RNA sequence: AGAGUGUAGCUUAAAAGCACCCAACUUACACUUAGGAGAUUCAAUUGACGCUCUGA
């Protein structure tokens, strides 16, 4: 059924009068800027290292894989083979205090 | 009095002039060409250069571009070449450095609007 | 790397104001959830 | 009637049966870029071209 | 040549609690903080606090207070439990909460007759059965215990070849998805190390480089 | 044209596909199309883990045909997305799974439920 | 111990060009705009500091 929650509330479109006041400092902007460009540079960082992570264990499974085919005859064909437990697959995510 | 090609209608750019600025924003350079229509470049302006270099805070930005554009209409003014046809493709008509760009080349005495010829 | 997707930020201009409410289901565990009426602690019975 | 080519044929080394895998045109800018390159570059039919045509320095540069 | 089959896995533990953030990171996410404060739109609780206010001051010149306050006391009455119980055991290498904010791999001390190594867990198989299930009969022998773990594929992950009759090693990865640890302080040396003590645990190549395919993050 | 040595220079209909089942046959093991449904509370939480999941696709060549959801529920309103994700090889799908177990931002589950 | 060696991720580039990230429009992706970080491993073609492979 084509019906989606991404519709507007109708309430907000009378009341548009609470916050026009929108003034900063020049310091202020100077640190948001600052910290912008800097945090630019913290997301390359940490998407590099997530790269360089992902290319270390994806040679190491492919030189896995390789000497396993050398190594063994009969098994790298099923070391491909796809299990049929993933369908129902699932994982909640962290929290913060223990039970 | 000389021939432009006047044709070139439904490929961009039009090659209906005598003197073309193209700038190509690279990723750390950013670069304004005058040329004539044999291909061959006039007139260069590019950030890969050091006396221009060594006064900009970063090579891309807003600021490159004006000082670039004030470095380019300054050239055309030693170089003879006054009138000109430039042609941008209309999301990059609306960026604010490349309108600022327009904004030095009309300021520096370089129109942006080459005379018609004469039949 | 527990951290990427939770520095966001409302896409929307139509929003109204979010807090961090602290949240338990059952388990003991507080999550922070951007809500209204900003609650500090939670429980479902 | 088909005769062979005389040169390398464009557009042929990319003929790859499955397109989906190779990296794509998401911009309308690489496209007059590499348009450009290539037409700067010579062939072998008729164009237009054919009838229309030292340490230390670079030390000081980075410190200041 | 005779060969030698050596299998193996590394058991993986997901962290339950989240990574502690950043200072730098509790900064911008108080810029964002207001900036969605500056970019809201008339919320219905502001209403309750701010034009009430307007309209008692007006009565008076002819509760939101006793709300917030009551959640306050709210907070302060419910604990929150500690993130931390890494610090006061020190060492407590036999319980699976040594560590909650990054995963912890099983690693046993193995004693051999030319050897006395501390392996990642492993185990002995013949060409009949398949790895998956020689991990899974690891898992369910080795530690003798009641974990309801999880695995991704078939494909393994980290393989070395040690030779004094040549042999293998084969480096699967696990996920602990659940566990009844019954009688947490066995006979056996399991120890669940984060990353670092592996290099103070695994010293020669073999198992020097167990770390390039372990999530690190 | 037709006979000269230059023909068909500027045909571009065979670089056009002008136009579900997993294919296991016997060396190429594939997924067929998936559904993540990224399940949250938060619409913001859930919105960023999609957009970086789908930032992590399109970064590591993974067709993605749609970024749909369906509407929530009242009870607390549960907010989800749905990504579909086709492309994986058995070292891909280990590798891409376990970036997403480890990308889990704050309480968010997961699903890799198949179409239908 | 020996061999192959060596420009940011890639270059039969000579301090570049494509890559990459954040901010804005997009449910989302993508485009675009605004910004950002980048390197010729150290000494006089040669030796030695870093990586990979082959040995014990």
């Amino acid at each position: 059924i084509p019906i989606e929650d991404f519709i507007t509330p109708l309430k907000f479109l009378d009341k548009a009068r609470e916050r026009p006041q929108v003034e900063l400092t020049f310091e202020e902007t100077e640190r948001r800027a600052l910290l912008l460009k800097k945090w630019s540079l913290y997301k390359q960082q940490e998407r590099k290292m997530e790269r360089d992570t992902i290319r270390a264990m994806l040679e190491a499974q492919q030189e896995a894989l390789e000497e396993l085919q050398l190594e063994s005859p009969k098994l790298h064909a099923e070391a491909i083979k796809r299990d049929p437990n993933l369908f129902p697959f699932e994982k909640e995510g962290p929290h913060y205090t223990p039970p | 009095v000389a021939r432009k090609e006047r044709g070139w209608r439904t490929v961009f750019p039009s090659r209906e002039f005598w003197h073309r600025l193209r700038v190509i924003r690279t990723q750390h350079h950013v670069e304004a060409l005058v040329e004539h229509q044999n291909g061959k470049v006039v007139v260069s302006a590019s950030t890969r250069e050091w006396a221009i270099k060594k006064h900009l805070y970063s090579t891309r930005n807003v600021v490159a571009c004006e000082s670039i554009g004030r470095v380019l209409a300054q050239r055309c003014l030693e170089a003879g070449i006054n009138f000109m046809v430039y042609q941008p493709t209309p999301w990059e008509a609306a960026s604010d450095s490349m309108k600022r760009l327009q904004s030095a080349m009309t300021e520096g005495g370089v129109v942006l609007r080459e005379p018609q010829r004469i039949y | 790397d527990s951290s990427r997707a939770s520095l966001t930020r409302v896409h929307r201009q139509a929003y109204a104001r979010l807090y961090p409410v602290l949240l338990v289901k059952q388990d003991g565990s507080t999550i922070h959830i951007r809500y209204r009426e900003p609650r500090r602690m939670l429980a479902m019975p | 009637r088909r005769t062979p080519p005389l040169g390398p044929m464009p557009n042929s080394d990319i003929d790859l049966s499955n397109l989906e895998r190779l990296e794509k045109y998401r911009s309308f800018d690489r496209y007059r870029r590499r348009a450009e390159q290539e037409a700067q570059a010579p062939h072998w039919w008729r164009t237009y071209r054919e009838y229309f045509g030292r340490t230390q320095q670079l030390l000081e540069r980075k410190q200041a | 040549s005779p060969w030698r089959l050596l299998g193996a896995l590394c058991l993986q533990r997901p962290p339950v609690v989240s990574k502690p953030l950043t200072p730098l990171q509790e900064e911008m996410a108080s810029l964002l903080q207001q900036i969605e404060i500056e970019r809201s739109l008339y919320s219905d609780h502001e209403l309750r606090a701010l034009d009430e206010n307007q309209r008692l001051a007006k009565k008076k010149a002819d509760l939101a207070q006793d709300l917030e306050d009551m959640w306050e006391q709210k907070f302060l009455q419910f604990k929150l439990g500690a993130r931390i119980t890494e610090a006061d055991e020190k060492n407590d290498r036999t319980s699976l909460n040594r560590k909650l904010d990054r995963n912890l791999v099983l690693l046993v001390r193995e004693k051999f007759g030319d050897q006395d190594v501390w392996i990642l867990p492993q185990a002995e198989w013949q060409p009949g059965e398949t790895l998956r299930g020689t991990a899974e009969r690891t898992l369910a022998t080795l530690s003798e215990n009641n974990m309801e773990a999880k695995f991704l594929g078939n494909a393994p992950c980290g393989h070395y070849t040690f030779k004094f009759l040549g042999a293998k090693v084969f480096f699967f990865k696990a996920l602990l998805l659940t566990g009844d640890f019954s009688q947490a302080g066995n006979k056996g040396h399991h120890v669940w190390v984060t990353k670092d003590e592996l290099g103070d645990y695994l010293k020669p190549k073999y198992l020097a480089q167990v770390r390039r395919f372990v999530s690190d993050l | 044209y037709k006979t000269k040595p230059t023909h068909g220079i500027g045909k571009y209909k065979h670089l056009i596909k002008a136009e579900v089942r997993a294919i296991n046959l016997g060396t190429d093991y594939e997924y067929g199309v998936l559904n993540i449904h990224l399940t949250a509370y938060d619409m913001t939480l859930a919105e960023s883990y999609a957009q970086y999941v789908h930032n992590l696709c399109n970064s590591l060549s993974i067709k993605v045909e749609e970024s749909y959801a369906m509407p929530t529920k009242t009870i607390l309103t549960t907010h989800e997305r749905v990504v579909q994700i086709s492309g994986l090889s058995a070292t891909f799908a280990e590798i891409f799974l376990e970036i997403i177990q480890s990308s889990l931002p704050e309480g968010v589950r997961l699903s890799v439920k198949e179409h239908t």
